[PDB]
């Protein structure tokens, strides 16, 4: 269902991102609407794309974490914690991973590039 | 003129450390991609490492990867070299070397330009 | 890996030629096969980068050439100066990077 | 040409798929059908992201084939039958092979999850 | 900055590619406008995909250079030349370009499918 | 208590088959990753596989890769093992245990953290 | 119904290259795979190229690899094998045939069907 | 390689059986094993093809089995025409695509 | 393999360790190397993961370290109920998941 793990631990909430990708897509006001939701939708997906994760919906990446974002174990935040409480948590790094997230994509694809160019 | 000048010590015991440190002038040294190579006293002279113009890629002889590591900082245009472990058969004068690599946008080189004087690393 | 002669000789103004040989896959494979003129003491200088192409700085006695799998070094007009230990090396692609010969004295 | 394959075999056909994909893209009325050609285009873009083939034309997929759904020989299925034949053919089966599809790229994506973890 | 590169050479300017990315997507004739600019980042990313470049930003293809569209040395191009001057060097040859990358990418996925087909 | 108990045949022959089960109980099955190991009369301890918590990852030792099967039934709180050939080298007490991997949501093990009372496989 | 017609050379000296070409009637080159399989002048049959229907793949066994090529031209209904190097080892009869995959939209064969006559290179 | 009797003897009114045993992960695995009849002085014919196939233009006399790691080719009703060399061929994989034997004369 | 000695022994009361060496790559790069104690008749017991951590359940005079390319377990407090055999195990990454040394004898 549709934000039925909503309440469910992350880990378990995990399990259901394709429902939601599944719905996300589900006068002149309601094609403004539309419009407006077509635009959220590929700003995610180029924002996704910038990041090298293509199609993924688990996409992981090469940069680490600081702990300084959050200083809860793996278990804890997995197990004992929602996704709306996690993402209140850290509402002031957001912007700050997401920088770290296209400098690493362009290192690695200009890596990439080079690896190729050897003969 | 270029010129490439290895600092570093030159006598280890077996199973030590030793960090050698080119220092590079003359030129852009963030414009090409660099090397360490040796030559044993008795011996020709073999390549030991290659690192990227930018230090993203290291590459190294298979006989020391496991304990060799090849760094580079552009700001200071410095070059290193930092070894472990080494063995008895690591006693050689290790060069620095500019040149063996292009990344991608220039043309094409796979051979050492510029090289230093060495340094002599005994085992 | 590589094979080189270990010396050649000549008389001052005559041509020699340094031979380099190897593994068909590494010569063949790949067109970069350089030499170098370490004289004793010194770091070795590059002579010839590429099959044949010349570096700036090197004399016309210098020229390198290529058939099958076998490169060479050719000096003409050799000079008693000239003597010094030279090495060829090439590129021996993605899993091993550079491969050398042995030195030739005159 | 566009759909000049699609009374061709199927297999034939397989090599146009790139001129039909690309024109799929190409007062108040009009702009609404843009925005519904925009929306159905989304939706196949992201019904192939949740397989995991958002990156290519033919995507092969781990789903073994029923042979419940239609028992026709692959010979008869690729040189015999046409693209509108074989849509009516298993025109009964698309929303389980979808769910199906979709199942198994999420037991890929945790799968690569997990082994990227070895360290 | 946006465009900041513009007058830079092509090899600085190729470090920059993510801010105009992000910069390409940022009252009839507003909604109009809004759904044209989609339109045509569409049929930009549509055509990497055929490309098999959905993904990056920067990719390597199998189709050669012809050096009759241009015979500069790589030097001279990305040391030398600006982005907008190459664009009007091979302005008469980018359509042929994107017709041999459809080809390559269509043989490539061929290829691709017939080596996973080996067991 | 968490309890782990080794089931399965007792004397098998050459080129054979055996299949061993494990019974857990205490706590959630499906929550730990899981591994079979073998200890023989003349040997120390070795691994021979390792399961994940779902199941749809397994690994083997090179020298069983093309004869062992490794499974688990979440719903039955049973792990099994398919074995084949059965030769006089692996004549040895086979243990199963919990722990040794985990899912990149839990953290890291590497571990065999429960071990069971083990079952005599002789050929 | 399908005839295979192999031309090419004869006693030939090492070091050399020879390109042996197969023109066949009864079936068009793109619809089937092609193989080069020989006989050894003692014993029996050894694979050692196989090509795809529409020539964009290559296999080769190890041993040929550095100098066997199979290529393809169907319009031409051509094929050939190009060898270099020329291994006194390589003295064979050599065989034309067909089969030995497919491209996923045909059952896949996994065997040889019609087989030309042959010609005997020898070195 | 696959092994493979040198030779075995038929005669009128009997059945005879070549056998052919490989790798048992190659043979195992790849459910494609084939034999192929060989006439002296000929190019080899396709017989069997798959555990139990059998091609146009070959009698039910051929027929093939498989079992563990090994195969065989069961031939009954020998005619004059039947003595050549039998030969198994068994898919390999991507690494190596076909394994043969030698040659067993009837 | 990992290498550990036949047996070690000592008073009771005594602290005792039980060192492991392997190879330096797997040791080094890998920090997940563990002991276990198993008595006569039982099954092998966790007692040291981590290098340096303890399950619960176990006495706190046991304890463990990583140097180079050894690990070592350390037996405070010997006691007579403490008899069992030792045995180290270290992970060795994707190829080889665990590599154990033999049994100790206190
Ligand atoms: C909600 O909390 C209860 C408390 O035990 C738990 O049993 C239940 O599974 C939880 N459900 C979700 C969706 O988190
Ligand atoms: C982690 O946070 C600290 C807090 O100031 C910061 O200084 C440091 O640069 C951060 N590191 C990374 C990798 O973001
Ligand atoms: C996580 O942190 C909390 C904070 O008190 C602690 O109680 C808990 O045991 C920790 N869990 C792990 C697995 O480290
Ligand atoms: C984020 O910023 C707000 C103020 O803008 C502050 O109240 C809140 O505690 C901050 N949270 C974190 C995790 O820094
Ligand atoms: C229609 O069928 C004929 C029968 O041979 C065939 O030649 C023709 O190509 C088919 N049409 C198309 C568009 O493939
Ligand atoms: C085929 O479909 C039927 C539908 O009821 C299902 O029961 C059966 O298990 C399916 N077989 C396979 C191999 O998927
Ligand atoms: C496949 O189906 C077609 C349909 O007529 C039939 O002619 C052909 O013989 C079938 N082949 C096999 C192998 O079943
Ligand atoms: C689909 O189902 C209907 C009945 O629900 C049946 O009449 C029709 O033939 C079916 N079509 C296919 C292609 O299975
Ligand atoms: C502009 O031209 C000057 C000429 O000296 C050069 O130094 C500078 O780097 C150039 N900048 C750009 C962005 O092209
Ligand atoms: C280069 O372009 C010319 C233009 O006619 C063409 O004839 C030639 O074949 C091309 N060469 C390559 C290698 O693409
Ligand atoms: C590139 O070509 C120009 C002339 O077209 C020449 O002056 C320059 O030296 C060339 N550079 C290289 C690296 O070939
Ligand atoms: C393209 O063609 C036009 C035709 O007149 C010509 O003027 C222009 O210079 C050409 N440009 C290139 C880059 O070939």
């Amino acid at each position: 269902g549709f934000l039925g793990a909503a309440g469910s631990t992350m880990g378990a909430a995990s399990m259901t991102l394709t429902v939601q990708a599944r719905n996300l897509l589900s006068g002149i006001k309601q094609l403004q609407a539309r419009v407006l939701a077509v635009e959220h939708y590929l700003r995610d997906q180029q924002l996704l794309g910038i990041w090298g994760c293509s199609g993924k919906l688990i996409c992981c990446t090469n940069v680490p974490w600081n702990s300084s974002w959050s200083n809860r174990n793996l278990s804890e935040i997995w197990d004992n914690m929602t996704w709306l409480q996690w993402d209140k948590e850290i509402s002031n790094y957001t912007q700050i991973i997401y920088g770290l997230l296209e400098e690493s994509q362009n290192q690695q694809e200009k890596n990439e590039q080079d690896l190729l160019a050897l003969d | 003129e270029v010129q490439l000048v290895e600092t570093g010590g030159g006598l280890v015991q077996p199973g030590g450390s030793l960090k050698l440190s080119c220092r590079a002038s003359g030129y852009t040294f963030s414009s090409f991609a660099m090397s360490w190579v040796r030559q044993a006293p008795g011996k020709g002279l073999e390549w030991v490492s290659l690192i990227n113009d930018r230090g993203g890629l290291t590459f190294y002889v298979d006989s020391v990867k496991g304990r060799f590591t090849i760094s580079r900082d552009n700001s200071k245009n410095t070059l290193s070299l930092q070894m472990h472990s080494l063995r008895d058969g690591d006693t050689a004068v290790y060069y620095c070397a500019t040149g063996g690599m292009s990344s991608a946008l220039q043309s094409s080189k796979y051979y050492f330009d510029f090289w230093g004087q060495g340094a002599l690393v005994t085992v | 890996a590589l094979t080189q002669p270990p010396s050649v000789s000549g008389s001052p103004g005559q041509s020699v030629t340094i031979s380099c040989t190897g593994t068909s896959s590494d010569i063949g494979s790949y067109n970069y096969v350089s030499w170098y003129q370490q004289h004793p003491g010194k770091a070795p200088k590059l002579m010839i980068y590429d099959v044949t192409q010349r570096p700036s700085g090197v004399s016309d006695r210098f020229s390198g050439s290529k058939s099958g799998n076998t490169a060479s070094l050719t000096i003409s007009g050799l000079q008693a100066d000239d003597e010094a230990d030279y090495y060829c090396s090439a590129y021996a692609g993605r899993q091993t990077f550079y491969i050398f010969g042995g030195g030739t004295r005159l």
